[PDB]
């Protein structure tokens, strides 16, 4: 009956030394029935990337949306969108739908590709944006996230050491959720590469 | 209902007016709302009129035995009788009742029992439907230790202003006298009260 | 949850998973679900965690005490009957049950009783209860023989769990096995699903839809 | 009433001119000059003030008009036209970017901006 | 209406629908094919709502013909399956939602690859080896989790299906009346007369 | 189950050096009307013991009697009653908080917020908490209704934690009390300007203070 | 959420806490709720966080446009009758309540605001669940004519009351102060009384801890040339 | 209509060691938003080396805890002075909880010992009384924030062995009680910092062979 | 539980009995006899509420069985079938009623007759040639009107009852999963073990 | 709220206590109810305060266009415009609306608009929560031509009671004087009128 945990899912985001990562489970469900392992919540437009959890249809909906809008974005202005200018375009996109809202959950992850700087932002189904500087999480496990990251994070943790803490903070946090897991997948990303790995858990 | 009881030198008088009411039908405009629970302790009744009935007979009854045993009762056990009675069965009840009597070594005394079962002792005291419009009047004409032609007067142009703006209320306004000389009925008719 | 008990050749094999939710919420996954009313007599929880626990040790204690006044094992027939007749003196009041009460004595051999918190009383050879049920169901039905060997038989109550614990979302954690015998049931240990998923999964050949 | 002139006015001659942009730009041949430099670290424009009378005061009038903090503008032609112009951009800066990404819009999009709603002038009926 | 599965194979995808259709106590009709051809090479089943399963199953059909004469092509199963999810992410939003879910097996001519998507009422699309709506997956999953093999070949599909037609016969209250199975390959559609 | 009629607002009150300090207003509100303006809502139990009453006041003349009932049933066979037998403040909580639980158990409660305010035997210093539900707690400062949201921040600045205790004195302490009551005077539609205080010292015993006004008010400002 | 708005001797300060939350969970430790609608005007928004965020960048947007139009600058009671207009129109639907502050030439203003549409003057007010904390301090501590550095004082201690004992506030303390004839100054974690304590234990990994069943680069790269 | 039930918030925590238990609460009470109590004491030590909390609705809790300690002291009167072991406790209480199965204590219950060969224990109770020994068990309002950092940091769950890539698991090596208590301490600070009913102070009562010993920490008060 | 049907034919009375049991998503059993035996001569048929039904039924067993043994008689089925209706008509005004709807087949020995009667849970008593409860009666009644003779056989009353359960079967949008058939005569109660 | 306006022999006043509640919890306690939406035409708000500011905006602007045409508005004008978005509103409005001004022509005069959207001139008029307890005072209180100190003191008066027994009611009492002579705006403190 919620539209926000009839499918399921997670995605988390976190800072370190020069990089980002953003990771997410692969579950789709309808309520208790498993129906796909390989539903991944991470999106990409250029070097931005964009994690959606919530009702499923949407998160199909709003991937398709802001790539139309990041192709016309990209052939007018002649460069990448950056990740501080996407945070705000979903945000605007979200509000339009003030009240008739898409049930989502989004999480933006990357770094100015001008600044180098590393940038992460959460947001609710409306368009409020949470911009931290250490992590952003979301789904119907958010509040074990919470919990994780605010013990295993610590900043300036280099790639691979964030690549660790990142993974732990989704594997233990999906694996107290009945509607998360099923697969993993974790984005580690510095300012000229981007590697992708997918994680071994349980499939219960 | 617009009822009231007041104190004043020589003792207490009670006040009504005479509407019954079932909707907007006036199924009764010749009511009798001050009942006698004792000799000189009387009460007015508001809320449900089986309730404050059955209650009334009740207390009538209390303190009959009461008499008969322990010699006349004090307006303070009176008060008490009631409470206990509104008190203990406040969910099944809607009456809100002012006990007035006269003891020769207490004088006249007046207590209020609104809807909870709770008791409160006052110089004078107003409730029912009517009495809401009354409130900036009385507080600002009531004086203590009145005589007995101020007081029907403060009583008479209370009641006479409850009843001009409140529907509930009408009819004739009925009064009862407690002071050591005994017992008055009063009656005050439309004619009479509608021009002051 | 899910739990299910079938009859075969060597008697009863009970299977349940560990799984306990509030809502979303994933409470424990270490909760017993078999309850062991006394060393020949098992019983299965599902619908109300304390009422299947409170009633199945009461359970216990009656029959104990049956076999002190009759000097003679109480039958699963009788056993189940205490049970039933109790949790319908409380019909609508919202006890929730649904349990299998599974035993083997020598006037019945194996005999399994479906037992229900609005009453209901069914013996038979295949029982499956829980949110999972029905994942279970499947594997059971395809592959169940009276002929079935003890060393299979048990395979066959794990894998129907696993079957289960991998598409119910509420049900996982760990695998319970029991073996009921006429000189009672034998315990056959705790099995986490995370670990014996992948264990068939490359031993069996099945669940080629998830990559491992 | 009702606008009933849903009809192109500007619309091509056997030459294949279009005559109305033409005359549109003789008008602003006409205007007062005005002129831009850019430097490797900014950009100036400029302009007369031609004061139509000296009881007027010119001060009053702004040629170089800010359309974003950092942009601005200057004109040659109809100064009446130019000021709706600059109303029409000034809006369409906040409605078509800043109100969708944030942030104020680069000067190549903001001229771009303006120079649609100068060619629907040019087609529109 | 009730049942509808989809088996994606090695080389075809396989369909079967339940026949049955019933009109509260009655069971109107043991004969029903709920399924539409969209494309030579593109078969959708569909289940819900009585009346709207028709209507978006039709209005789907003449979509994909009208662009199948247009451009003289046949689209793409991934580009039809996309165009069918787009629709029901519309309607959920609307006055009154088409209440449909609906299996697309296609086989793809320029990959040479068979391919099973499955789309909910809401919009929501996942390509599988394997799907159901309803209840439907409840009882066949764990029986297709264990004995699917992406190498499979069409006859042992069928068998694995006859299978879960089986388990759903023992243990689903409803007499769904059987079912009608089309399979889906390289040379187009054709129903199995005999099952 | 019942709706409260007759209402009493909020209760407020603290620990400080020697003993403990309560207080509550004197009005007994019908709805939005302003009723009843002479109701006493703290009452004394001996010497040592301050209840004070928020929320129906037809239950608190209730629990009034069953105060003045314990005090007589205590003297019963009690050579002790005025000395080393006497009602504790202790004594006196518990049982009402016994009632109060009870009451909410039969699903028919008694529709109050109770502040217990007193000083044991050893000189300590009492203040507990009991309401409708039969939830209990203790702090430096306590509040009911209006009082929390308001009172206690301001208390709260005296008396942060329990060490501030000792550092505060009886005239520190009665001035925090006398503010937070003008302040809720200020912001509690139903509250009155008058009300009553007490104070329970350890060395000076119970000082009863009735009739107290709200002075110093600011409204100039009407700005 | 706790806000509050102070007028003094020749201006007017808001302030605010830095917690966001969802039902109990803290979402933001260190939330940004003093927003800008002009250089000078400011306020401060409690309730539906979007509608707060959105209603006053809407309303600022109109504003610089009505600024450059006018060729004035912008006027708090401008940005009071924008914003009420549109929220009476709406009906309450959009949560926004608002304290509104600034200086302009007419002088400096304080007001306050409600989703339905109602506003208020005054020379202090509070918004938020830690609106009844911060009154308190508020009608404690308050007089005619404060100073500046008195006024700073009187609205960071009535943010503290809302931070220490609403659980709908916390962590920081922000401010921002708009005095007659200068620039506003926006002072972003003016307090930080509640920084958490250093762990018992660090929880870094070993590397090589995760199990990892695949790895692949990401070309985030547009189509390359020859 | 009149609700007999409320939440006084809270959040306990209850871990089982090789020769010690604790169980660990924080001191904060409140409704709705508002904070009644910095300082109100939610795990109590019963006697027989049994410590105890109802986490949840606080008149229920004080209540079952009261009748728990009355089950003791009547225990010692009706069976010699026989030490109550902490599994018959847990039977007891849910013969309790149970007893209330048609109106519930709404409370979550945890008790801690140690067992009959010395060995820490602690049980866990849902409100109706269904029951069941644990290593590891947060319960109240922060619960869904501990529990997953505790499979992870005591049981070692997800961990592997570096080199091994999955194949072998972290070994699960017993902890001490400095090391129990690290966790304890980093759980509620973590849990103060993201949920809005936890603060003010830590509580943790220590159950050895010794007896019961107390130790407190402050935590953060907004 | 779902369909139970009965017919008096010339010498004997024909009980028929459904033999699933669904728990809501699930079919259980497949093999469940709705019927006790309450004397030599009598037999009862049951459905209703789950529990209520089984429970009811052995509770008036274990009344008849006692009333044989303190007698050392047979009551008649007439005696029996108000027995059970004064105890289902005293049921309806209770706390939580019996859910439970019967058909008493019996075969009066000393008048020498079958006799079938018809009794749900408010107690609502009919004698009929032939009956049945719930939706049964809707699908079947029109043939047992069309070809229902007072001088049937026994064999005939079991192929006009195939010809019902056949109905049952096309019609019905449950699967019942069959029926038990027994019969009752001069010489008792026996059960038609191939159906 | 607690307001009325009353006429006298030189124009009109009207009064209002300064309380504005979101339940029991006085969101501000010096709130102006006396709002100008002409020169010499203003008006007392009760109801919802985003309906009544938002009516009396609009108002506002529509007097002011209206001068701007047709010079200086009537009260009867200023009422009409009132009772047209209170009526033709009515579904969505809680608005109770006492409007007063002075003319030369007409002196002063009053009209009321209460929720349903219908007018009533009269010589005086209450209304708000708390004018529910003076319509007995008022009524034996008020004379026509009274001189402008005697109509402070009835308003002082009145709204004091209004006061003392409505808890939605409160603060300090404000009054707009309106005549030949101008415009005056009075304030009266808790401190001053408690004591009457
Ligand atoms: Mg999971
Ligand atoms: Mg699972
Ligand atoms: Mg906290
Ligand atoms: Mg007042």
């Amino acid at each position: 009956s919620d539209p926000s945990s009839i499918n399921g899912g997670i995605v988390v985001a976190m800072t370190g030394k020069d990089c980002v990562a953003i990771a997410c489970d692969l579950r789709l469900g309808s309520q208790s029935l498993g129906v796909s392992n390989k539903f991944e919540k991470i999106f990409h437009y250029g070097h931005v990337f964009l994690g959606i959890t919530g009702l499923a249809t949407d998160v199909t909906t709003l991937n398709e949306m802001f790539r139309y809008k990041t192709n016309l974005y990209k052939l007018k202005e002649e460069r990448a969108i950056e990740p501080e200018t996407f945070t705000q375009l979903v945000s605007s996109s979200l509000y339009e739908r003030r009240f008739g809202p898409y049930f989502v959950g989004p999480v933006v992850a990357g770094i100015n590709s001008k600044s180098g700087k590393p940038f992460i932002a959460g947001f609710d189904l409306i368009g409020c944006i949470d911009e931290a500087k250490d992590f952003i999480v979301s789904g119907t496990a958010s509040d074990q996230l919470f919990g994780m990251c605010e013990s295993l994070y610590e900043p300036n943790l280099e790639p691979e050491d964030l690549f660790e803490t990142i993974s732990q903070a989704l594997l233990n946090a999906a694996d107290r959720d009945a509607l998360s897991g099923w697969g993993a997948v974790v984005y580690i990303i510095k300012k000229d590469e981007v590697v992708k790995r997918y994680l071994k858990m349980r499939q219960d | 209902t617009s009822i009231m009881a007041v104190t004043f030198k020589d003792g207490v008088i009670l006040g009504a007016d005479s509407r019954t009411t079932t909707g907007a039908y006036i199924a009764n405009r010749v009511t009798d709302k001050l009942t006698r629970v004792h000799d000189k302790i009387w009460c007015c009744r508001s809320g449900s009129a089986a309730d404050t009935q059955a209650i009334a007979d009740i207390v009538q009854y209390h303190l009959e035995l009461y008499t008969s045993q322990y010699g006349t009762p004090s307006t303070e056990t009176a008060a008490s009788v009631f409470k206990e009675l509104c008190y203990e069965n406040k969910d099944n009840l809607t009456a809100g009742i002012i006990v007035a009597g006269y003891d020769d070594k207490n004088k006249g005394e007046v207590y209020t029992i609104p809807l909870g079962g709770s008791v409160h002792k006052l110089p004078y005291a107003i409730a029912g439907s009517g009495s809401t419009f009354i409130y900036g009047y009385c507080d600002k004409n009531f004086r203590e230790n009145m005589s007995k032609e101020e007081t029907v007067d403060f009583i008479k142009h209370s009641l006479s202003q409850a009843i001009k703006w409140d529907g509930s209320s009408g009819g004739v306004i009925r009064m009862v006298v407690l002071t050591a000389a005994g017992v008055e009925r009063l009656i005050f008719y439309p004619d009479e009260y509608e021009q002051l | 949850t899910t739990t299910l008990a079938f009859r075969f050749q060597g008697g009863i094999i009970v299977a349940v998973d560990s799984r306990a939710t509030a809502g979303n919420w994933v409470a424990s996954q270490t909760v017993k679900k078999v309850i062991e009313i006394n060393p020949f007599l098992l019983g299965t929880m599902a619908g109300g965690a304390a009422d299947c626990q409170f009633w199945e040790t009461w359970l216990g204690s009656q029959c104990r005490l049956h076999e002190l006044r009759e000097k003679e094992r109480i039958s699963v027939a009788a056993a189940s009957k205490i049970l039933s007749n109790l949790v319908y003196q409380y019909k609508g009041a919202g006890l929730s049950m649904g349990t299998m009460i599974c035993g083997y004595t020598r006037k019945e051999g194996p005999t399994i009783y479906y037992v229900d918190s609005d009453g209901t009383r069914l013996k038979g050879d295949i029982f499956c209860v829980g949110s999972g049920q029905t994942f279970a169901y499947g594997v059971l039905d395809s592959n169940y023989k009276w002929d079935l060997s003890v060393e299979d038989a048990l395979y066959l109550g794990k894998r129907s769990i696993l079957a289960a614990a991998h598409r119910d979302a509420y049900s996982g954690g760990s695998v319970n096995l029991y073996h009921v015998t006429e000189d009672g049931w034998i315990y056959h240990g705790n099995h986490d699903v995370g670990e014996l998923f992948w264990k068939v999964k490359e031993e069996e050949g099945s669940f080629n839809n998830v990559i491992g | 009433m009702t606008d009933r002139y849903s009809f192109s006015l500007t619309t091509f001659s056997p030459s294949g001119k279009l005559g109305q942009i033409d005359y549109a730009l003789t008008a602003v041949k006409q205007g007062v000059t005005s002129l831009g430099i850019k430097a490797t670290n900014g950009v100036v424009i400029a302009t007369e003030k031609k004061s139509s009378s000296p009881l007027a005061m010119s001060e009053t009038l702004s040629k170089v008009s800010l359309l974003t903090p950092d942009i601005g503008a200057v004109y040659s032609g109809m100064g009446p036209d130019y000021r709706v112009l600059v109303d029409k951009s000034r809006k369409v800066a906040h409605t078509s970017y800043k109100r969708i990404y944030g942030e104020y819009p680069p000067t190549k999009l903001l001229v771009s901006e303006v120079a649609k709603i100068m060619q629907e002038a040019t087609q529109s009926g | 209406m009730d049942i509808i599965l989809g088996i994606r194979v090695q080389d075809s995808v396989i369909l079967a629908s339940s026949k049955a259709v019933t009109r509260g106590i009655s069971v109107l009709k043991d004969s029903d094919d709920k399924t539409r051809q969209l494309s030579p090479h593109t078969l959708m089943s569909f289940a819900g709502e009585a009346g709207d399963t028709v209507q978006f199953a039709e209005y789907i059909q003449a979509n994909i013909q009208l662009y199948s004469i247009r451009e003289d092509y046949e689209l793409s199963p991934q580009a039809v399956s996309s165009f069918v999810r787009q629709e029901l992410a519309k309607s959920i939003r609307s006055r009154r939602p088409y209440q449909v879910n609906v299996l697309i097996g296609g086989y793809d001519k320029k990959k040479n690859k068979p391919e099973l998507y499955q789309i909910d009422y809401l919009g929501t699309k996942v390509e599988l080896p394997y799907g159901a709506h309803g209840y439907s997956g409840f009882y066949t999953f764990s029986l297709l989790d264990h004995h699917y093999r992406p190498d499979m070949t069409t006859e042992e599909g069928l068998d694995l299906l006859k299978l879960c037609v089986q388990e759903l016969e023992k243990r689903m209250p409803m007499d769904f009346k059987g079912v009608i199975v089309k399979i889906v390959d390289k040379d187009g559609i054709r129903q199995v007369d005999d099952f | 189950t019942q709706q409260p009629i007759v209402t009493g607002t909020s209760v407020i009150s603290m620990k400080y050096d020697n003993g403990v300090i309560i207080a509550a207003d004197n009005l007994g509100s019908y709805g939005s009307l302003l009723r009843f303006n002479g109701v006493e809502r703290l009452i004394p139990v001996g010497d040592n013991t301050v209840v004070g009453i928020s929320g129906d006041i037809s239950d608190m003349q209730h629990i009034e009697r069953l105060l003045k009932d314990l005090v007589t049933e205590n003297a019963y066979d009690n050579p002790l009653a005025d000395a080393e037998e006497a009602l504790e403040p202790s004594y006196i909580f518990e049982y009402l908080a016994t009632v109060m639980y009870q009451r909410r158990s039969k699903m028919n409660p008694l529709w109050n917020a109770i502040i217990v305010a007193g000083v044991q035997s050893n000189g300590d210093q009492f203040l507990r908490y009991v309401n409708l539900l039969g939830v209990t707690y203790s702090s430096p400062t306590l509040a009911t209704g209006f009082g929390a949201h308001m009172a206690n921040p301001l208390l709260r600045k005296v008396v942060d934690r329990e060490s501030d205790i000792p550092k505060t004195t009886v005239q520190v302490a009665e001035e925090a009390i006398v503010n937070a009551m003008r302040v809720l005077y200020y912001r509690d539609a139903r509250s009155s300007r008058n009300f009553s205080l007490a104070i329970i010292d350890k060395n000076t015993g119970l000082t009863f203070k009735k009739n107290l006004q709200v002075e110093n008010m600011k409204w100039d400002f009407a700005k | 959420t706790t806000i509050v708005g102070v007028k003094f001797n020749n201006g007017v300060v808001i302030a605010a806490d830095t917690r966001s939350t969802q039902g109990p969970i803290v979402a933001d430790k260190n939330c940004a709720k003093l927003h800008r609608i002009s250089p000078k005007i400011w306020c401060a928004g409690a309730g539906t966080a979007a509608d707060t965020e959105a209603v006053t960048q809407l309303i600022g947007s109109n504003i610089e446009l009505h600024s450059l139009y006018t060729s004035r600058e912008p006027r708090v009671v401008s940005a009071l009758q924008m914003l009420k207009q549109h929220l009476f129109k709406y009906q309450g639907h959009i949560g926004a309540y608002l304290i509104v502050a600034g200086v302009d030439p007419t002088g400096s203003h304080l007001f306050s605001i409600h989703a339905h549409g109602s506003t208020d003057v005054g020379y202090y007010l509070s918004l938020g669940s830690g609106s009844l904390a911060a009154m308190a301090v508020l009608e404690s501590h308050w007089k005619q004519d404060l100073t500046k550095e008195e006024a700073i004082k009187l609205a960071s201690d009535a943010i503290q009351a809302g931070i220490w004992n609403d659980l709908g506030s916390g962590s920081n303390v922000d401010v921002c102060v708009m005095e007659i004839g200068k620039d506003a100054e926006y002072l972003r974690n003016y307090l930080t009384p509640n920084v958490r304590e250093e762990k018992q234990k660090s929880y870094k990994f070993p590397r090589g801890t995760t199990a990892v069943l695949k790895e692949s680069i990401v070309n985030i790269c547009d189509i390359q040339e020859e | 209509q009149f609700n007999p039930y409320g939440d006084n918030g809270g959040t306990i925590l209850g871990i089982a060691g090789e020769d010690f238990a604790v169980l660990a609460g924080d001191t904060r009470n409140i409704t709705d938003y508002s904070i009644n109590s910095r300082y109100e004491p939610k795990v109590f030590d019963c006697g027989d080396n049994i410590v105890m909390s109802a986490n949840g609705f606080a008149a229920d809790g004080d209540a079952l805890v009261k009748r728990f300690k009355n089950s003791v002291k009547w225990y010692h009167f009706d069976h010699n002075d026989k030490k109550l072991s902490i599994n018959s406790a847990a039977r007891n209480i849910q013969h309790l909880l149970y007893g209330k199965r048609f109106f519930p204590y709404y409370v979550h219950t945890i008790i801690a010992g140690l067992d009959e060969d010395g060995k820490g224990a602690v049980y866990s109770f849902d409100p109706v009384g269904s029951y069941e020994r644990e290593q590891c068990r947060a319960g109240g309002a922060a619960a869904s924030l501990i529990m997953p950092f505790l499979d992870n940091q005591v049981n070692f769950k997800n961990q592997y062995e570096p080199g091994t890539n999955g194949k072998v698991k972290k070994p699960l090596k017993y902890l001490s009680v400095e090391e129990v208590i690290k966790l304890v301490r980093d759980s509620f600070t973590s849990a103060t910092e993201r949920h809005i009913q936890v603060g003010d102070g830590l509580e943790i009562l220590i159950v050895t062979k010794d007896g019961v010993r107390k130790e407190f920490y402050e935590l953060k008060r907004d």
